[PDB]
């Protein structure tokens, strides 16, 4: 079974860079996609971008070059950046794991998730 | 062979299915424009060398050369293709297997297979090259991927290229299927990482002369004779013909 | 560039009725659609996947059905502790692109 | 001038064939008279010594 936690809570001053952390327990981040989800307080979830557990990435394109995602090598942990973090962008920040199971060759609609707590990211 | 190609036979298409029961036989027949035949799109690897192995091979047995069952405990094997479909649900080849990745993981694996079987040996398999790299990851784990083949005379290196290709049956990626036979006492191992198709029902072959591969459109009923063409048998002594060039059988 | 507006923005009910959310698409998404449950404050979990199978041990309450754009969700029975506000998920699979929907409050009358 | 090709000597274990698993693939070629034949290599190589 394998359970996740964030990690790197506080503030941030307008254009400075975010940068929080997420562990993970259980099994490891060897296989499955691994991503990032944001929610505007009262509002829907859109989504930062995740990386492959190799690690390539694939990122927001309404969001681009802010970010930069990877695992920290022990493969244990992985974290956010985010450059030039406006007063705008406060949200719970949700770790979350996307595994992709199939049927047939075909339709790989499964995109399964588990995520972590959140992270309270009050700008 | 009725409506399945040699291709499709040999590989155990789920069309002539039926066909599955008899090892021993004369000669082989076939229609000119078998449909379905490779139910997975792709190439054939030296396809018409192959149909010349079966020109003249006798009889032959076929046998799990690595039991769906035991053989592959940390993979996973049921995996279907919605175009190879069967009855309308989806199915694959009879004798090939999609190991696929299995609990996010798929380990190397070395099934190899030490030949005793006192005659020659036939052996398929394929590399999947998935149309996308998503299609890839989602499939087998991994970006890139090798396979290895192995024999006492012959070897080969497999690099699964990605490239989105034409719409073949609603599908884009291919296989390649291969094949190799076994001398006696050979030992053929399979060294993978990714993109395997691995081999379910390898060939134990027996050559022999009188057979061959024709070509015809006739029904079958209960004939006797001893000299058959595309176009039907003789049952006279007489020397020489004006039927058709190809014979089968001692022929005028 | 594909985005899932939603209808109707919330539902209301007494508890034990039928209930049934849709979600549009902005394009033609096979069936690659899943939608969820969050309840107030806790981190949501998932409920139907492929708009067509409940989750791991979810009770006969939940059924999400459909195929092609439009996609309806169906409560066969509900019980007080489902209301909750539901979503819906696309997965676009090469360019991974996730992009979910509005997402709405199921309350009472 | 008419000949070249690329070696990559792969990696792998193969069955025992006089007890010594490594092989080798010896290969030749032709050279019509004013030709030179370039040996560019960096490692595995046997070399030819009697042309």
């Amino acid at each position: 079974q394998v359970q996740l936690q964030e990690s790197g809570p506080g503030l941030v001053k307008p254009s400075e860079t975010l940068s929080l952390t997420c562990n993970v327990s259980g099994g490891s981040i060897n296989s499955y996609y691994w991503s990032w989800i944001r929610q505007p307080p009262g509002k829907g979830l859109e989504w930062i971008g995740y990386v492959y557990h190799s690690g390539s990435t694939h990122y927001n394109p309404s969001l681009n070059s802010r970010v930069t995602i990877s695992v920290d090598t022990s493969k244990r942990q992985f974290s956010l950046k985010l450059r030039s973090v406006t007063a705008a962008d406060t949200a719970v920040y949700y770790c979350a794991r996307e595994k992709s199971d199939f049927w047939t060759v075909d339709s790989f609609f499964y995109y399964m998730d588990v995520w972590g707590r959140g992270t309270t990211v009050t700008v | 062979l009725g409506n399945c190609s040699v291709a499709g036979w040999i590989l155990g298409n789920p069309e002539c299915e039926l066909l599955i029961s008899k090892e021993s036989w004369s000669y082989i027949v076939e229609t000119p424009n078998p449909e379905n035949g490779t139910c997975y799109p792709g190439y054939f690897a030296d396809y018409e060398e192959l149909r010349e192995q079966l020109s003249s091979v006798s009889s032959f047995e076929r046998f799990e050369i690595f039991p769906k069952e035991s053989s592959w405990p940390n993979h996973t094997v049921t995996g279907v293709s919605a175009s190879c479909s069967h009855n309308g649900k989806s199915s694959f080849y009879r004798n090939l297997l999609w190991l696929t990745g299995k609990n996010g993981l798929y380990p190397n694996l070395s099934k190899s297979y030490a030949n005793n079987k006192e005659k020659e040996v036939l052996v398929l398999w394929g590399v999947h090259h998935p149309p996308n790299i998503g299609d890839q990851r989602a499939l087998y784990h991994t970006e890139n991927a090798y396979v290895s083949v192995v024999s006492s005379h012959y070897s080969r290196k497999f690099t699964p290229e990605i490239a989105k290709r034409p719409k073949v049956r609603d599908q884009e990626g291919r296989i390649n299927y291969y094949w190799t036979l076994l001398e006696p006492g050979d030992t053929i191992i399979f060294e993978a990482n990714g993109n395997l198709i691995a081999p379910r029902y390898a060939f134990a072959l027996s050559r022999g002369f009188g057979s061959g591969i024709i070509t015809s459109n006739a029904p079958m009923d209960e004939c006797d004779a001893k000299c058959q063409t595309p176009q039907g048998a003789i049952n006279s002594s007489l020397p020489f013909q004006n039927v058709h060039p190809v014979t089968i059988g001692e022929c005028p | 560039e594909i985005v899932l507006t939603q209808s109707p923005a919330t539902l209301s009910l007494s508890p034990g009725e039928r209930a049934t959310l849709s979600c549009r698409a902005s394009q033609s998404v096979a069936t690659s659609l899943a939608w969820y449950q969050q309840k107030p404050g806790q981190p949501p979990r998932l409920l139907i996947y492929d708009a067509s199978h409940r989750a791991t041990a979810i009770p006969a309450r939940f059924t999400g059905s459909g195929s092609g754009t439009d996609f309806t969700l169906t409560i066969s029975s509900l019980e007080p502790e489902d209301f909750a506000v539901y979503y819906c998920q696309q997965r676009t699979h090469w360019p991974p692109a996730l992009t979910f929907g509005g997402g709405t409050k199921v309350e009472i009358k």
